[PDB]
C-alpha cells in the first residue's frame, strides 16, 4: 500500500492506497508502488513478486 | 542634547525623528579608547523632505487662525540616521525635563514625537516615551508588534500596519497562480512579524515556501553570499522581500554581480520605492519588481516650500547645510556660493512623483495639532478627563495630549476622515506598482498596475492589471513559479 | 550595589536603568550624589533586557543577563555591551527537535510567548523541523496579556 | 521570630541552582574584569598602546573591554568565557514532570 496525498493537507498526512496488479511495495512509509520486474508478478497481498 | 539639530522656539515643542542619513559609519569599536560618538553616513535626501514636510506643517499651523490661534507649535528635531543609540540620544532629549522629575528649567517639554521611520528604531523610542506618556506619532512604523498598547501605551501611527500588506503579497501570489515562492526579509521588528504573517497567510493559501531567509545591512559576505547561494539553487523564481532599502541593498548588490536573472520580485512598502533599490544599473535584476506603495496625499505649497531652502536663509533648519553641501557637491571640494539652484540636481529630495511618508509626516503633525486644538476649543464639563473636566492649553501635559489623541476624529486637507483605532493604528489602501524601465530616460519608472482594497471583505480586495505588468521588466507572459509542472489527465 | 526590581515589565526596568545611567545621561545631555554603575546584572526577560540593553549600550555600561536567552540580544550591532552567562536559545530548538525525531513523531503543535523570546526561538523551532520532516500543524501565540 | 524554613516557598525549596548559579557567574564575571583591570601589567593591557585602565578611576566602557576578554576559573574548576557575541555555550538538561508519591 503506498502512499496518497490529501490536497490542502502537509505531506505527513497521506491516505493508504492500494497497490495495483503487477506493481509492489515491499516497506513501510512507501510513496510509490515499484513494477514487478520482466517475467515477474504481484502477489496477492502486493508486498512480493513472483515469477 | 544632540547637534545638527532643526529647532524653532515656540509655546508648544513637536519632536521630530527623522532619518537624514541612511546609516552610521561601520566601525566596530574595539574599546582600546573612549568610544566616540558615531557618524552618520550616507545622507538620505528623501528623509530631508520628510523633515521638511513636519516643518511645513508647523509653519502652516503657526500662519493659519483657524487651527490653534494665537498658540505658536515649536519644534525639536534630530536625526536618527536609521540606528537605535541615536534615536535614543534624541529621546533622551525629549524626555530630559520628565526624567528629571520622575527620577530626581528652561529646557523645553516635548508635547509629543513624530517618528521614527524604523519599527525597532520607533520600538526603542516608544520604549523610553511610553514612560512619560509622550505621545509618538510615527509616520512609516508599521509593525504589528508596535499595536500592543501593553507595551506601547503611547504610540500611535498615520501609516497602515503591515499585516493587510501581508495578506495582500499572499493575495497576489495567488492571483497569478504560484505556489513555489521563497521569502527575505530583515532582521528588525519589521521584516520578521511581516513575513511571518506571509508565511500564516502561504499555509492558508496552500503556497508551499522554499527558503526563508534573513538579511541586514550588516550581514557579513559570508551571509550575503550564503544567501545568494540559497536563491541560486532554489527553482523559485518568485521571491517574496519584506524588508526596507538599506537592509537590501548588500543583498541586491551580491546578486546584481552574480547576474541573478528571472526573479520576480514582489517588494514591501519599504523598499518598493527606494532610491537604493530602484537604480537604473541594477534592472536586470530587480526589473519589473512588483511593490505596495502607500495612499498618495497632496500638500499644496509644499514643493515651494522645498524648492525655498538654503543654508543661511533657512537658520532653525541645521540639516539645511549638509542639504546643500550633497546637493551640489560644495563646501560652505569647491566652496558653495549659495545662488545654486535646486533645480538643477536630480536628488530625491525634489524628484518625487507622488507624497506618501511625507503625507504621513503632515497627518502626524496635523493630528498633533487637532489634538491641541481640542484641548483648546472643549467645553468646561465636556473634557476627556475626571468629572468632564479640561485640559489647559496654557499648561498642557503630555499624557493630556494622548487620551485627546487616542479620542481623536479630524478631516484632512483632501477630506478624508483621520481617527486611530483602540490599537492607535490608522488604515489605508494600497496601490500595486511594477518597476519598470523608463523609455525617455534610464530611471526605474513605478509604474501603477493595480489596488489592494483594505476595506473590502477577503478574496475582493485585489485588483490587478496584467496588462500593465512588464514581467522582469521586459516580458509579458505571467512566469511559471511552481515547484513542478501540471499533472495532465489520466 | 543598586538593584531594583522590574516586575517582568520593561517600564519598571527602563525607570531602574534610567537611574543606572543618570551620570552618564547628564554628561552626554548637559551633583556627585549619583553614583557611577559600572556594570548591570539584569534581566530576565529577553524583552526587557532588549530594552535595557539599547539604553546601556547607548552608555557602553557592560550589561550582564542572567536569564534572557534570545537570540536577538547576540547582534552586537545593536546591542554592544551585552554578555550573557545562559546559553542562546540557537541550541534549545534544535534539541526540541531531536527531541521529536527521536520519538519518531512528525504531527506537532506549536505555541510561544509574543515577544522577543518565544518568537524567535519558535521561528528557529519552526526551521530545524523543517529540516527535519516534521509538520508543524498550528503555531500560536500567546501571552499574559 | 518566624522561622524561614515553616513556609514552603520557591526561595528555600529548592532542588538545584540553575539560574542563581547564573547570577552568581555574573557577578563573579564582572568582579574578574576588574580585577583583571588591577591585576595589569603597565606594558600589558588591552587599551592603546598597552595601557592599563585605573581600577580607582575605572570606566563602564573598559570594564566591558575587559568583559570580552575575560576567561577566568568558576568555583567547580570550570573555565568561564565570553564568545565574540557575549553568550555562554552550556548544556541542557532534559527533565519529566512527575507526580511526588508522597
Ligand atoms: C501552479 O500551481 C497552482 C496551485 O495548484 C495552480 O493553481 C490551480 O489552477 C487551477 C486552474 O487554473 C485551479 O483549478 C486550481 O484551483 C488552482 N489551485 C490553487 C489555486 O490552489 C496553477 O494552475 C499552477 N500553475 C502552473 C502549473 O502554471
Ligand atoms: C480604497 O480603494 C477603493 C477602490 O479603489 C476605493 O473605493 C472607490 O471609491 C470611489 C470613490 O472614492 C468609487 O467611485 C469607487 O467605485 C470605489 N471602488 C470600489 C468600492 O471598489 C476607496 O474609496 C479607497 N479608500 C479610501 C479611504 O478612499
Ligand atoms: C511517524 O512518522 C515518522 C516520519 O519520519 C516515522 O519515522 C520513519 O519511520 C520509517 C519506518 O521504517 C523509517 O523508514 C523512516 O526513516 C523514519 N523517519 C524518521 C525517523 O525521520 C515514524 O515511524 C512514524 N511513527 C508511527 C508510529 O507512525
Ligand atoms: O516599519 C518600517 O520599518 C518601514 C520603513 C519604511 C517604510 N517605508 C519607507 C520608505 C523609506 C524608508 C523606510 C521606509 C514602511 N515602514
Ligand atoms: O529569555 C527569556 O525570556 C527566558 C526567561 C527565562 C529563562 N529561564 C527562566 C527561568 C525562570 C524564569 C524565567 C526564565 C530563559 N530565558
Ligand atoms: C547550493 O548547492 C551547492 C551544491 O553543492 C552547495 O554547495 C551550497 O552549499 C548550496 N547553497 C546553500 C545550501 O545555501
Ligand atoms: C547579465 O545577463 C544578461 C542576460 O541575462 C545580459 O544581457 C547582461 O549583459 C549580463 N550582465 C553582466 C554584468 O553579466
Ligand atoms: C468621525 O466623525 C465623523 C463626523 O465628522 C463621523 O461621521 C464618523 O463616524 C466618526 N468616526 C469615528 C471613528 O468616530
Ligand atoms: C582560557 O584559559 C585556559 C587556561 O587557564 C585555556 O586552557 C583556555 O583555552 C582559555 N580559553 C579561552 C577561550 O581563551
Ligand atoms: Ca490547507
Ligand atoms: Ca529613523
Ligand atoms: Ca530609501
Ligand atoms: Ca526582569
Amino acid at each position: 500500500t503506498r502512499k496518497g496525498i490529501i490536497e490542502g493537507e502537509p505531506t505527513c498526512c497521506f491516505e493508504c492506497v492500494e497497490c495495483p496488479d503487477g506493481e509492489y511495495s515491499d516497506e513501510t512509509d512507501a510513496s510509490a508502488c515499484n513494477k514487478c520486474p520482466d517475467d515477474f508478478w504481484s502477489n496477492e497481498n502486493h508486498t512480493s513478486c513472483i515469477a | 542634547g544632540p547637534d545638527q539639530r532643526a529647532q524653532k522656539k515656540g509655546d508648544i515643542i513637536l519632536g521630530g525623528l527623522f532619518p537624514i542619513h541612511f546609516g552610521v559609519a561601520a566601525k566596530d569599536q574595539d574599546l582600546k579608547s573612549r568610544p566616540e560618538s558615531v557618524e552618520c553616513i550616507r545622507y538620505n535626501f528623501r528623509g530631508f523632505r520628510w523633515l521638511q514636510a513636519m516643518i511645513f506643517a508647523i509653519e502652516e499651523i503657526n500662519s493659519s487662525p483657524a487651527l490653534l490661534p494665537n498658540l505658536t507649535l515649536g519644534y525639536r528635531i534630530f536625526d536618527t540616521c536609521n540606528t537605535v543609540s541615536k534615536a535614543l540620544e534624541a529621546t533622551l532629549s525629549f524626555v530630559a525635563q520628565n526624567k528629571i522629575d520622575s527620577l530626581n528649567e528652561h529646557i523645553p517639554s516635548t508635547i509629543a514625537v513624530v517618528g521614527a521611520t524604523g519599527s525597532g528604531v520607533s520600538t526603542a523610542v516608544a520604549n523610553l516615551l511610553g514612560l512619560f506618556y509622550i505621545p509618538q506619532v510615527s509616520y512609516a512604523s508599521s509593525s504589528r508588534l508596535l499595536s500592543n498598547k501593553n507595551q506601547f501605551k503611547s504610540f500611535l501611527r498615520t501609516i497602515p500596519n503591515d499585516e493587510h500588506q501581508a495578506t495582500a503579497m499572499a493575495d497576489i501570489i495567488e492571483y497569478f497562480r504560484w505556489n513555489w515562492v521563497g521569502t527575505i526579509a530583515a532582521d528588525d521588528d519589521y521584516g520578521r512579524p511581516g513575513i511571518e504573517k506571509f508565511r500564516e497567510e502561504a499555509e492558508e493559501r496552500d503556497i508551499c515556501i522554499d527558503f526563508s531567509e534573513l538579511i541586514s545591512q550588516y550581514s557579513d559576505e559570508e551571509e550575503i553570499q550564503h544567501v545568494v547561494e540559497v536563491i541560486q539553487n532554489s527553482t523559485a523564481k518568485v521571491i517574496v522581500v519584506f524588508s526596507s532599502g538599506p537592509d537590501l541593498e548588500p543583498l541586491i548588490k551580491e546578486i546584481v554581480r552574480r547576474n541573478i536573472t528571472g526573479k520576480i520580485w514582489l517588494a514591501s512598502e519599504a523598499w518598493a520605492s527606494s532610491s537604493l533599490i530602484a537604480m537604473p544599473q541594477y534592472f536586470h535584476v530587480v526589473g519589473g519588481t512588483i511593490g505596495f506603495a502607500l495612499k498618495a496625499g497632496q500638500i499644496p505649497g509644499f514643493r515651494e516650500f522645498l524648492k525655498k531652502v538654503h543654508p543661511r536663509k533657512s537658520v532653525h533648519n541645521g540639516f539645511a547645510k549638509e542639504f546643500w553641501e550633497e546637493t551640489f557637491n560644495c563646501h560652505l571640494r569647491p566652496l558653495c556660493t549659495g545662488d545654486e539652484n535646486i533645480s538643477s540636481v536630480e536628488t530625491p529630495y525634489i524628484d518625487y512623483t507622488h507624497l506618501r511618508i511625507s503625507y504621513n509626516v503632515y497627518l502626524a503633525v496635523y493630528s498633533i495639532a487637532h489634538a491641541l486644538q481640542d484641548i483648546y476649543t472643549c467645553l468646561p464639563g465636556r473634557g476627556l478627563f475626571t468629572n468632564g473636566s479640561c485640559a489647559d492649553i496654557k499648561k498642557v501635559e503630555a499624557w493630556q495630549v494622548l487620551k485627546h489623541l487616542r479620542h481623536l476624529n479630524f478631516t484632512n486637507n483632501m477630506g478624508e476622515q483621520v481617527t486611530f483605532d483602540e490599537c492607535g493604528d490608522l488604515v489605508g489602501n494600497y496601490s500595486i506598482i511594477n518597476w519598470h524601465l523608463s523609455p525617455e530616460d534610464g530611471s526605474i519608472v513605478f509604474k501603477e498596475v493595480g489596488y489592494y482594497n483594505v476595506y473590502a471583505k477577503k478574496g475582493e480586495r485585489l485588483f490587478i492589471n496584467e496588462e500593465k505588468i512588464l514581467w522582469s521588466g521586459f516580458s509579458r507572459e505571467v512566469p511559471f513559479s511552481n515547484c513542478s509542472r501540471d499533472c495532465l489527465a489520466g | 550595589y543598586r538593584i531594583f526590581d522590574t516586575c517582568n515589565t520593561v517600564s519598571k526596568a527602563l525607570e531602574a536603568t534610567l537611574s543606572f545611567v543618570a551620570q552618564n545621561k547628564i554628561d552626554s545631555l548637559n551633583s556627585e550624589h549619583i553614583p557611577s554603575t559600572i556594570a548591570v546584572v539584569g534581566a530576565t526577560g529577553s524583552g526587557v533586557s532588549t530594552a535595557v540593553a539599547n539604553l546601556l549600550g547607548l552608555f557602553y555600561i557592560p550589561q550582564v543577563s542572567y536569564a534572557s536567552s534570545s537570540r536577538l540580544l547576540s547582534n552586537k550591532n545593536q546591542f554592544k555591551s551585552f554578555l550573557r552567562t545562559i546559553p542562546n536559545d540557537e541550541h534549545q530548538a534544535t534539541a526540541m527537535a531531536d527531541i521529536i525525531e527521536y520519538f519518531r513523531w512528525n504531527w506537532v503543535g506549536t505555541i510561544a510567548a509574543d515577544d522577543d523570546y518565544g518568537r524567535p526561538g519558535i521561528e528557529k523551532f519552526r526551521e530545524e523541523a523543517e529540516e527535519r520532516d516534521i509538520c508543524i500543524d498550528f503555531s500560536e501565540l500567546i501571552s499574559q496579556y
